[PDB]
RNA sequence: CUCCGCCGGCACCUUAUGAGAAAUCAAAGUCUUUGGGUUCCGGGGGGAGUAUGGUCGCAAGGCUGAAACUUAAAGGAAUUGA
């Protein structure tokens, strides 16, 4: 990361998995990046929404969908 | 709950299965503690009938005996 | 010309992408080689090993040469390509076709003191495949690149300056010992470090930023 | 038998590792203690909650998935405050993180603390 | 040994889904519609896929078949796919269902419900 | 009074025969399966099925171009509910068998990159729930109490083996897509009746 | 390179089974890693049958069937066909 | 006899997110990011478990056990063929 002049050196700081904090590399086909809109009321949409990232490690563990369940019980 | 499921020394605490009943027979209304897991067979001291007799978990208790757990 | 036939490649081709981070930051697959050419310009190709295997037949041994080929530039991307074929020809463009599509980047680090551009790895990394197993130690600056041969031409193209290696097992398979290598060097980002600690604000993916296009 | 530290620390590696976020240790200790108070005073892990109802103990830590690894160098060698260095180097992923966990008579302690107050000790372990 | 070949057969299902209502079920009338739909080179191959054509309206004329994609019977597998009765057939004012399902409506709070009965 | 919108749907859900699973569970989904009868036969907690069909929805409106998302059945009773689904979601189903290499076969004519996959039986279409993980398509799949969930990221608990649990799935799939999009006017009165969804079998 | 998980034989919890002998060849072989037949043959086939029952004495009576369980070693197995080489995935199966 | 649950056995079936040279293994996993404790034991293939020395045994034998010299492979797992 930050070099000691001022300047950042490394390059794409990744990404992390929401259920794991495992960060996803640039090869982990595996990995999602869910996006969950949010509703208001009448109308019950517009362009905001909550994003997740899903490592390959955890959607092959099977708990991929317990993780959203529980990373969705969010509250704002 | 399924703590009462879980194995007595996996629980988060300590804690026994066992209990302490009061049985009333009916040949002697008096009142006489056991244990849940006897491991002897036990005489009403009045009426001297048999009450409980030993297995290899709880006791079997004889007929018509009122037990309160306490 | 290029003909794509990968969203990816579309929005390469009409060119609203200009550096390979924002695919590798979403983890997409390259499926099309033409795409990390226009990405990375100053890339380049070598051919180390050129091995000839044999299936044995009725009538005799047919052989086919299979060629272990590294692309990259010395600043993080690098990459590796095997393939396998009738003619030493077609081996070496397959193999740098699957070089260019198996790019993947290569983090720095510092040793001790984080003053002038990376040099080395992070930390102590291990790749293995097979039997062969390579480490890649952190090293002061201006200790040169200690390794073998083949480690050496990977790491001199992934643009590496300095690194203390180590290795065990039949290091001189060249196929498992150069995967080996690239091996190690792929998962410099996967290691977790205090510095990468702040959690990070996502970004749209192509496919959902550009969507319109599609 | 046992060896406690490390029936506990292997126990967060494979729990971590695995990406469980409660773990619980069947024994506990004053070396137990002061070691997760490293770890989370160093920032590795959250709290923890330590039952201790009337045995031995138990702990149960909350993990944050940001440590790495953790391990009991058992074996508790000596150490000087000259071979901090040479062990930092040694077990250590890098010259900028990790910590190696050495008993010192200043209680259970980090290695850069150990230097700064200039004390030796025993080393338990270390983290990732 | 008269088993009709690739090319046969895939001429055979490529013409007639290309042409239906062009050909008829008397074979020698199929060879010469298909002389004149199709160009070949050899007429004992015209004559091969003539004399399978020929089963294969057989076998449509009566019912249903794989690939070819054919419009008067597809749009017809439509209308009548698009079919649903006067009024929904799931009909809700008697639900009959057993203990813990009603402990689940218990647990969400919609403990009586409209026409949901004990067995 | 009236009915919340819950009531209704999980009146529909009873009567469509969506509360009973299979006869064993998996642990992976033991979170939803309430209780036993003591066939063996386990039931579904459809409170949570109905969280979950929200969850759905919100992913699945979340998608700017609803031609990029990809429906699918294996099973030969979902044809119909898929298709239908498509065609009022603006999806693009793909019904019957998965030619494998449907998503990663660059060079295959059928072709597609799936911002979103839907799987209506992870066993059935395995297929697919693999060929994702390797094209980083997230996936919704109907999870009945014997599925593997492996590679499943919004998993539905929600039988999928009658006549009339499919084709109520979709169709509250399909109401609560169109709601997020506001394309049917608040009012629960939406004009497509559910028997559409349920198989027509020659 | 070890061909089977079992060894051959189902033999768990025990260091000794008590030997049989092939019904062909006499061949010692354990119990448990004999193959193992209980076969139950009429005395007679679907030839042989009405010939005699219409020859039975009393109206009525049922044929016998040979109730008898043979054990044949894995040599006489395979060379009678009894069992067959399966193929590596196949072998697997138990039914 | 049926349902559920705890221990404790011999096992068994699917799966890598694991390991490995692989066959395969849910314990042969938690190892180059290498340390829970403890015992025994191997260092290319032969010669050789041989010669000798010792020692137990009535005897066959057992336990302990080299060197000369010979050699560039011996061996493991899996793949194609024949
Ligand atoms: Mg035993
Ligand atoms: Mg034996
Ligand atoms: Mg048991
Ligand atoms: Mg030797
Ligand atoms: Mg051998
Ligand atoms: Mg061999
Ligand atoms: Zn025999």
């Amino acid at each position: 990361m930050q070099n000691e002049v001022g300047d950042m050196v490394d390059l794409y700081v990744p990404r992390k998995c929401s259920a794991t904090n495992r960060i996803i590399t640039a090869k982990d086909h595996a990995s999602v990046q869910i996006n969950i809109g949010h509703v208001d009321e009448n109308g019950l949409y517009d362009g905001r929404f909550t994003t997740f990232a899903l490592s390959g490690f955890v959607r092959a563990q099977g708990d991929a969908d317990g993780s959203l369940d529980r990373l969705w019980q969010k509250r704002k | 709950e399924l703590e009462k499921l879980k194995h007595k020394k996996k629980r988060l605490v300590q804690s026994p299965n066992s209990f302490f009943m009061d049985v009333k027979c009916q040949g002697c209304f008096n009142i006489t503690t056991v244990f849940s897991h006897s491991q002897t067979v036990v005489v009403c001291p009045g009426c001297q009938t048999v009450l409980c007799q030993p297995t290899g978990g709880k006791a079997r208790l004889t007929e018509g005996c009122s037990f309160r757990r306490k | 010309k290029w003909v794509p036939v990968t969203k990816l490649g579309r929005l390469v081709k009409e060119g609203r992408f200009t550096k390979m981070e924002e695919i590798y930051l979403h983890s997409l697959p390259v499926k099309e080689h033409q795409i990390v050419e226009t990405l990375c310009p100053g890339l380049k190709d070598e051919v180390m090993k050129i091995t000839p295997v044999q299936k044995q037949t009725r009538a005799g041994q047919r052989t086919r040469f299979k060629a272990f080929v590294v692309v990259g530039d010395s600043n993080g991307h690098v990459g590796l390509g095997v393939k396998c074929a009738k003619e030493v020809a077609t081996a070496i463009r397959g193999a740098i076709i699957l070089a260019k599509l198996s790019i993947v980047p290569v983090r720095r680090g510092y040793w001790g003191n984080k003053i002038g551009l990376p040099h080395t790895v992070p930390c102590k990394v291990t790749g293995k495949c097979g039997s062969v197993t390579v480490r890649m130690v952190p090293a002061p600056r201006g200790s040169g690149i200690v390794a073998a041969r083949v480690p050496k031409k990977v790491l001199q193209f992934a643009g590496i300056d300095d690194v203390f290696t180590s290795s065990r097992g039949s290091t001189k398979t060249l196929g498992n010992f150069v995967k080996a290598t690239f091996d190690c060097l792929m998962k410099t980002y996967g290691f977790l470090t205090p510095d990468f600690w702040r959690e990070t604000t996502f970004t749209k993916a192509p496919y959902q930023e550009f969507t319109d296009i599609l | 038998g046992r060896r406690i530290l490390n029936d506990a620390l292997r126990t967060m590696v494979n729990a971590e590792r695995r990406g469980k976020a409660t773990a619980q240790l069947q024994p506990i200790s004053g070396v137990m203690i002061s070691f997760l108070n490293i770890m989370k005073h160093r920032g590795y892990i959250k709290n923890f909650e330590v039952f201790d109802p009337h045995r031995v103990g138990k702990i149960t830590v909350e993990l944050q998935g940001r440590i790495k690894d953790c391990k009991a160098l058992t074996y508790r060698q000596d150490l000087r405050a000259t071979e901090i260095e040479k062990y930092r180097t040694r077990m250590l992923p890098t010259r900028q993180w990790g910590y190696v966990v050495v008993t010192t008579p200043n209680g259970v302690l980090d290695h850069e603390e150990a230097i700064r107050q200039n004390v030796g000790g025993q080393v338990l372990g270390y983290f990732h | 040994g008269r088993v009709r070949t690739k090319t046969v057969k895939k001429t055979s299902r490529q013409v007639i889904e290309k042409y239906y209502s062009r050909m008829t079920l008397d074979f020698h009338t199929n060879k010469k519609v298909l002389e004149e739909v199709s160009i070949l080179q050899s007429k004992r191959l015209r004559n091969k896929v003539a004399g399978f054509t020929t089963h294969l309206m057989r076998r449509i004329q009566r019912g249903p078949v794989r690939g070819i994609s054919l419009k008067l019977q597809e749009e017809e597998r439509e209308r009548r796919m698009d079919f649903v009765p006067e009024k929904s057939a799931l009909e809700v004012d008697e639900i009959r269902v057993d203990k813990e399902t009603m402990d689940m409506l218990a647990f969400l709070g919609m403990a009586d419900l409209p026409g949901v009965e004990r067995a | 009074r009236a009915l919340s919108q819950k009531e209704q749907d999980i009146q529909m859900m009873l009567a469509a025969d969506v509360h009973l699973g299979t006869k064993n569970c998996d642990f992976q989904m033991e979170r939803y399966a309430y209780k036993r009868r003591s066939d063996g036969i386990y039931i579904i907690n459809l409170g949570k099925t109905w969280e979950k069909l929200q969850l759905a929805a919100r992913v699945i409106v979340a998608i700017e171009n609803p031609q990029d998302i990809i429906v699918q059945s294996a099973r030969p009773y979902g044809q119909r509910a898929v298709l239908k689904f498509a065609q009022h979601t603006g999806a693009n189903a793909i019904a019957g068998r998965h030619t494998p290499g449907t998503f990663t076969n660059q060079m295959q004519t059928s072709f597609s990159e799936p911002r979103l996959l839907i799987l209506t039986d992870p066993r059935t279409d395995h297929q697919p729930i693999k060929e994702s993980a390797l094209g980083n398509i997230p996936t919704i799949a109907f999870c009945d109490t014997d599925s593997p969930m492996r590679y499943v990221d919004i998993g539905i608990p929600a039988n999928n083996k009658g006549r009339n649990s499919i084709g109520c799935l979709y169709w509250l799939l399909a109401r609560m897509v169109l709601q997020m999009r506001g394309t049917i006017l608040p009012g629960h009165k939406w004009d497509v009746m559910v028997d559409l969804f349920f198989y027509r079998d020659p | 390179t070890f061909k089977r998980r079992n060894g051959g034989r189902n033999k768990h919890g025990r260091g000794h089974v008590k030997y049989i002998r092939c019904s062909n060849c006499a061949k010692c072989c354990p119990k448990d890693k004999a193959i193992k037949r209980f076969l139950v043959r009429n005395i007679v086939e679907q030839a042989a049958v009405r010939d005699v029952q219409e020859a039975c004495v009393h109206d009525g009576y049922v044929l016998p069937k040979l109730y008898a369980k043979v054990h044949h070693c894995v040599s006489c197995a395979i060379h009678a066909h009894i069992v067959r080489v399966r193929s590596r995935e196949n072998r697997r199966n138990r039914e």
